[PDB]
């Protein structure tokens, strides 16, 4: 949402600098480790029974990388991310039924995952704009609920 | 609770700490007040740019008392009582601020240790930060 | 921890519901249903329609595990060792959902019994529904 | 926000059949005394060392009212409640640095307190349209944070 232009170079800039679809694997798979609960919808992916298993689930791997290219539209389109994710957003309530919750949970490891990718890179600062982004991410995706 | 696992990865992850506590909890502030500026008001004396002598100190006291937890897994609310009293009916620390300062360790930590925070190092880590906090706010009553 | 007044006014509260303890986790039900909708899907082959068999037997079976909690509140994790399993392990509930029917069932017993829902009584069951459901969830691990 | 002009009617319609100087009262002393960390805000307000000090205290019981009031404001516009509180927003952001979380827990209270008072006839449905208006206030609370 609202980035200064500075901001929003600072995000696009550091996301140039990261392989997507490995912060997209990682992240789905961190949110499956850390919070089993979530586990709860992924009832089709097979084995997610423990960290070593969810890391090596080619479908845990190949969602993570729809769900990141998702974020990476999100990335160009951070002036309207209520329009931008509406669409998922009616996917994740009615068909779904995933709480809202959640999608501070998973923004919250697509943080993690990028510190833990870029190391001293992903300075106070540059978390904060990614806070930002993320929070608007969640915002956005549950702006359909009812 | 913690299972053995969990203390496992909880021991050999604040081993590898080690010696840079105080750097780590020093970071981890930081970056709760750039991500999160209404935790400020909580230190109204912090210079808190990058690299100030007050926010390394108390980074310091952080990290002590983390690792003295890390070798209490088995007896957190009676190693952390006296803290509890001062975060809860001195401090009246709001329990969000938790969440937020262990968001900001994890973050800390993955970014000095990449080779050991994996995603199983980081779920016990998760939740040892997470039953430090519960103590820590467990006593407003 | 609950404090003797605490337990005091669960005690009182928990009296006062008395046989009308599954009609009152019944309307906590329907309430979470119509307030979020999400959680429906829970309870999949319920008719979540006002006053309907299921929901009412359901609610029975929630109002009786909250009586035997509050007969028990020096010993919750014990007493809801068995629940904490099922919640976990098999329903894989989403914490955030008990924070939900928490919710709904105080404001089912503000509308049922506006004498009894002081302040003071309100802030005791908040933390007896809290309690109860950190013992529901401390079973991912 | 999004409530059909139904759901407004029953919100409005049960507004006045309260007292807000009540709800408001009520509500922020059942904040006060159900979340202790909030007191950390009101040094200024005197004695809230208990529910009954914080029930009798005039100061609560002004400042709730004047809470109700931008509430009620809040009701006449729905449709745009990040306008409406757009200058408190930042009030509680600049000026007091309230962790938004706590909005949430507050509007929480207006809806027992409205419980409390109508009883049966805060019915399942109305206490859905209720949560939509608070979960909309609170929202539009902590869009100016930064
Ligand atoms: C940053 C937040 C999120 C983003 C951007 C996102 C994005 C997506 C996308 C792009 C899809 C694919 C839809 C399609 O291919 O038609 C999807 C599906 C799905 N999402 Fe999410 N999602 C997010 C959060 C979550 C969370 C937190 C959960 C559950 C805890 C979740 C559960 C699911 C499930 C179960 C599917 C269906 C997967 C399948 O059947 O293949 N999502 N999401
Ligand atoms: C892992 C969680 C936490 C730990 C282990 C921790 C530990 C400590 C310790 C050991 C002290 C004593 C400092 C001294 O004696 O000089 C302290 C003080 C303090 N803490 Fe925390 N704390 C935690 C979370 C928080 C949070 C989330 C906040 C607020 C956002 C906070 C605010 C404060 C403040 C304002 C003081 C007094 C500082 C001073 O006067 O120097 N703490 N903490
Ligand atoms: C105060 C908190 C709660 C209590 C005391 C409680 C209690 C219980 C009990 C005693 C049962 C056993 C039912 C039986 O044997 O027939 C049960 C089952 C169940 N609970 Fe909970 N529960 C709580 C919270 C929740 C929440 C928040 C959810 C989901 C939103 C949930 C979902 C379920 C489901 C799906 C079942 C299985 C129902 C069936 O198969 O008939 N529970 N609960
Ligand atoms: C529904 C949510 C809320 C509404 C509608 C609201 C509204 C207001 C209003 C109208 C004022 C008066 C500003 C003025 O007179 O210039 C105010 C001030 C204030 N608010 Fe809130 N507020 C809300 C939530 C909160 C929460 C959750 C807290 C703290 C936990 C809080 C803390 C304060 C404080 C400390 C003041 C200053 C009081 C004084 O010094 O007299 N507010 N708020």
């Amino acid at each position: 949402v609202h980035l200064t232009d500075a901001e929003k170079a600072l995000v696009t800039g550091l996301w140039g600098k990261v392989k997507p679809e490995e912060i997209g694997g990682e992240a789905l798979g961190r949110l499956l480790a850390v919070y089993p609960w979530t586990q709860r919808f992924f009832d089709s992916f097979g084995d997610l029974s423990s960290a070593s298993a969810i890391m090596g689930n080619a479908k845990v791997k190949a969602h993570g990388k729809k769900v990141i290219d998702s974020f990476s539209e999100g990335l160009k389109h951070l002036d309207n991310l209520k329009g931008t994710f509406a669409s998922l957003s009616e996917l994740h309530c009615d068909k779904l039924h995933v709480d809202p919750e959640n999608f501070k949970l998973l923004g919250n490891m697509i943080v993690i995952v990028m510190a833990h990718h870029l190391g001293k890179d992903f300075t106070p600062a540059a978390q904060s704009a990614y806070q930002k982004v993320v929070s608007g991410v969640a915002t956005a995706l549950a702006h359909k609920y009812h | 609770v913690l299972s053995a696992d969990d203390k496992a990865n909880i021991k050999a992850a604040w081993g590898k700490i080690g010696g840079h506590g105080a750097e780590y909890g020093a970071e981890a502030l930081e970056r709760m007040f750039c991500s999160f500026p209404t935790t400020k008001t909580y230190f109204p004396h912090f210079d808190v740019s990058h690299g100030s002598a007050q926010v390394k100190a108390h980074g310091g006291k952080v990290a002590d008392a983390l690792a003295t937890a890390a070798g209490h897994l088995d007896d957190l609310p009676a190693a952390l009582s006296a803290l509890s009293d001062l975060h809860a009916h001195k401090l009246r620390v709001d329990p969000v601020n938790f969440k937020l300062l262990s968001h900001c360790l994890l973050v800390t930590l993955a970014a000095h240790l990449p080779s050991d925070f994996t995603p199983a190092v980081h779920a016990s880590l998760d939740k040892f930060l997470a039953s430090v906090s519960t103590v820590l706010t467990s006593k407003y009553r």
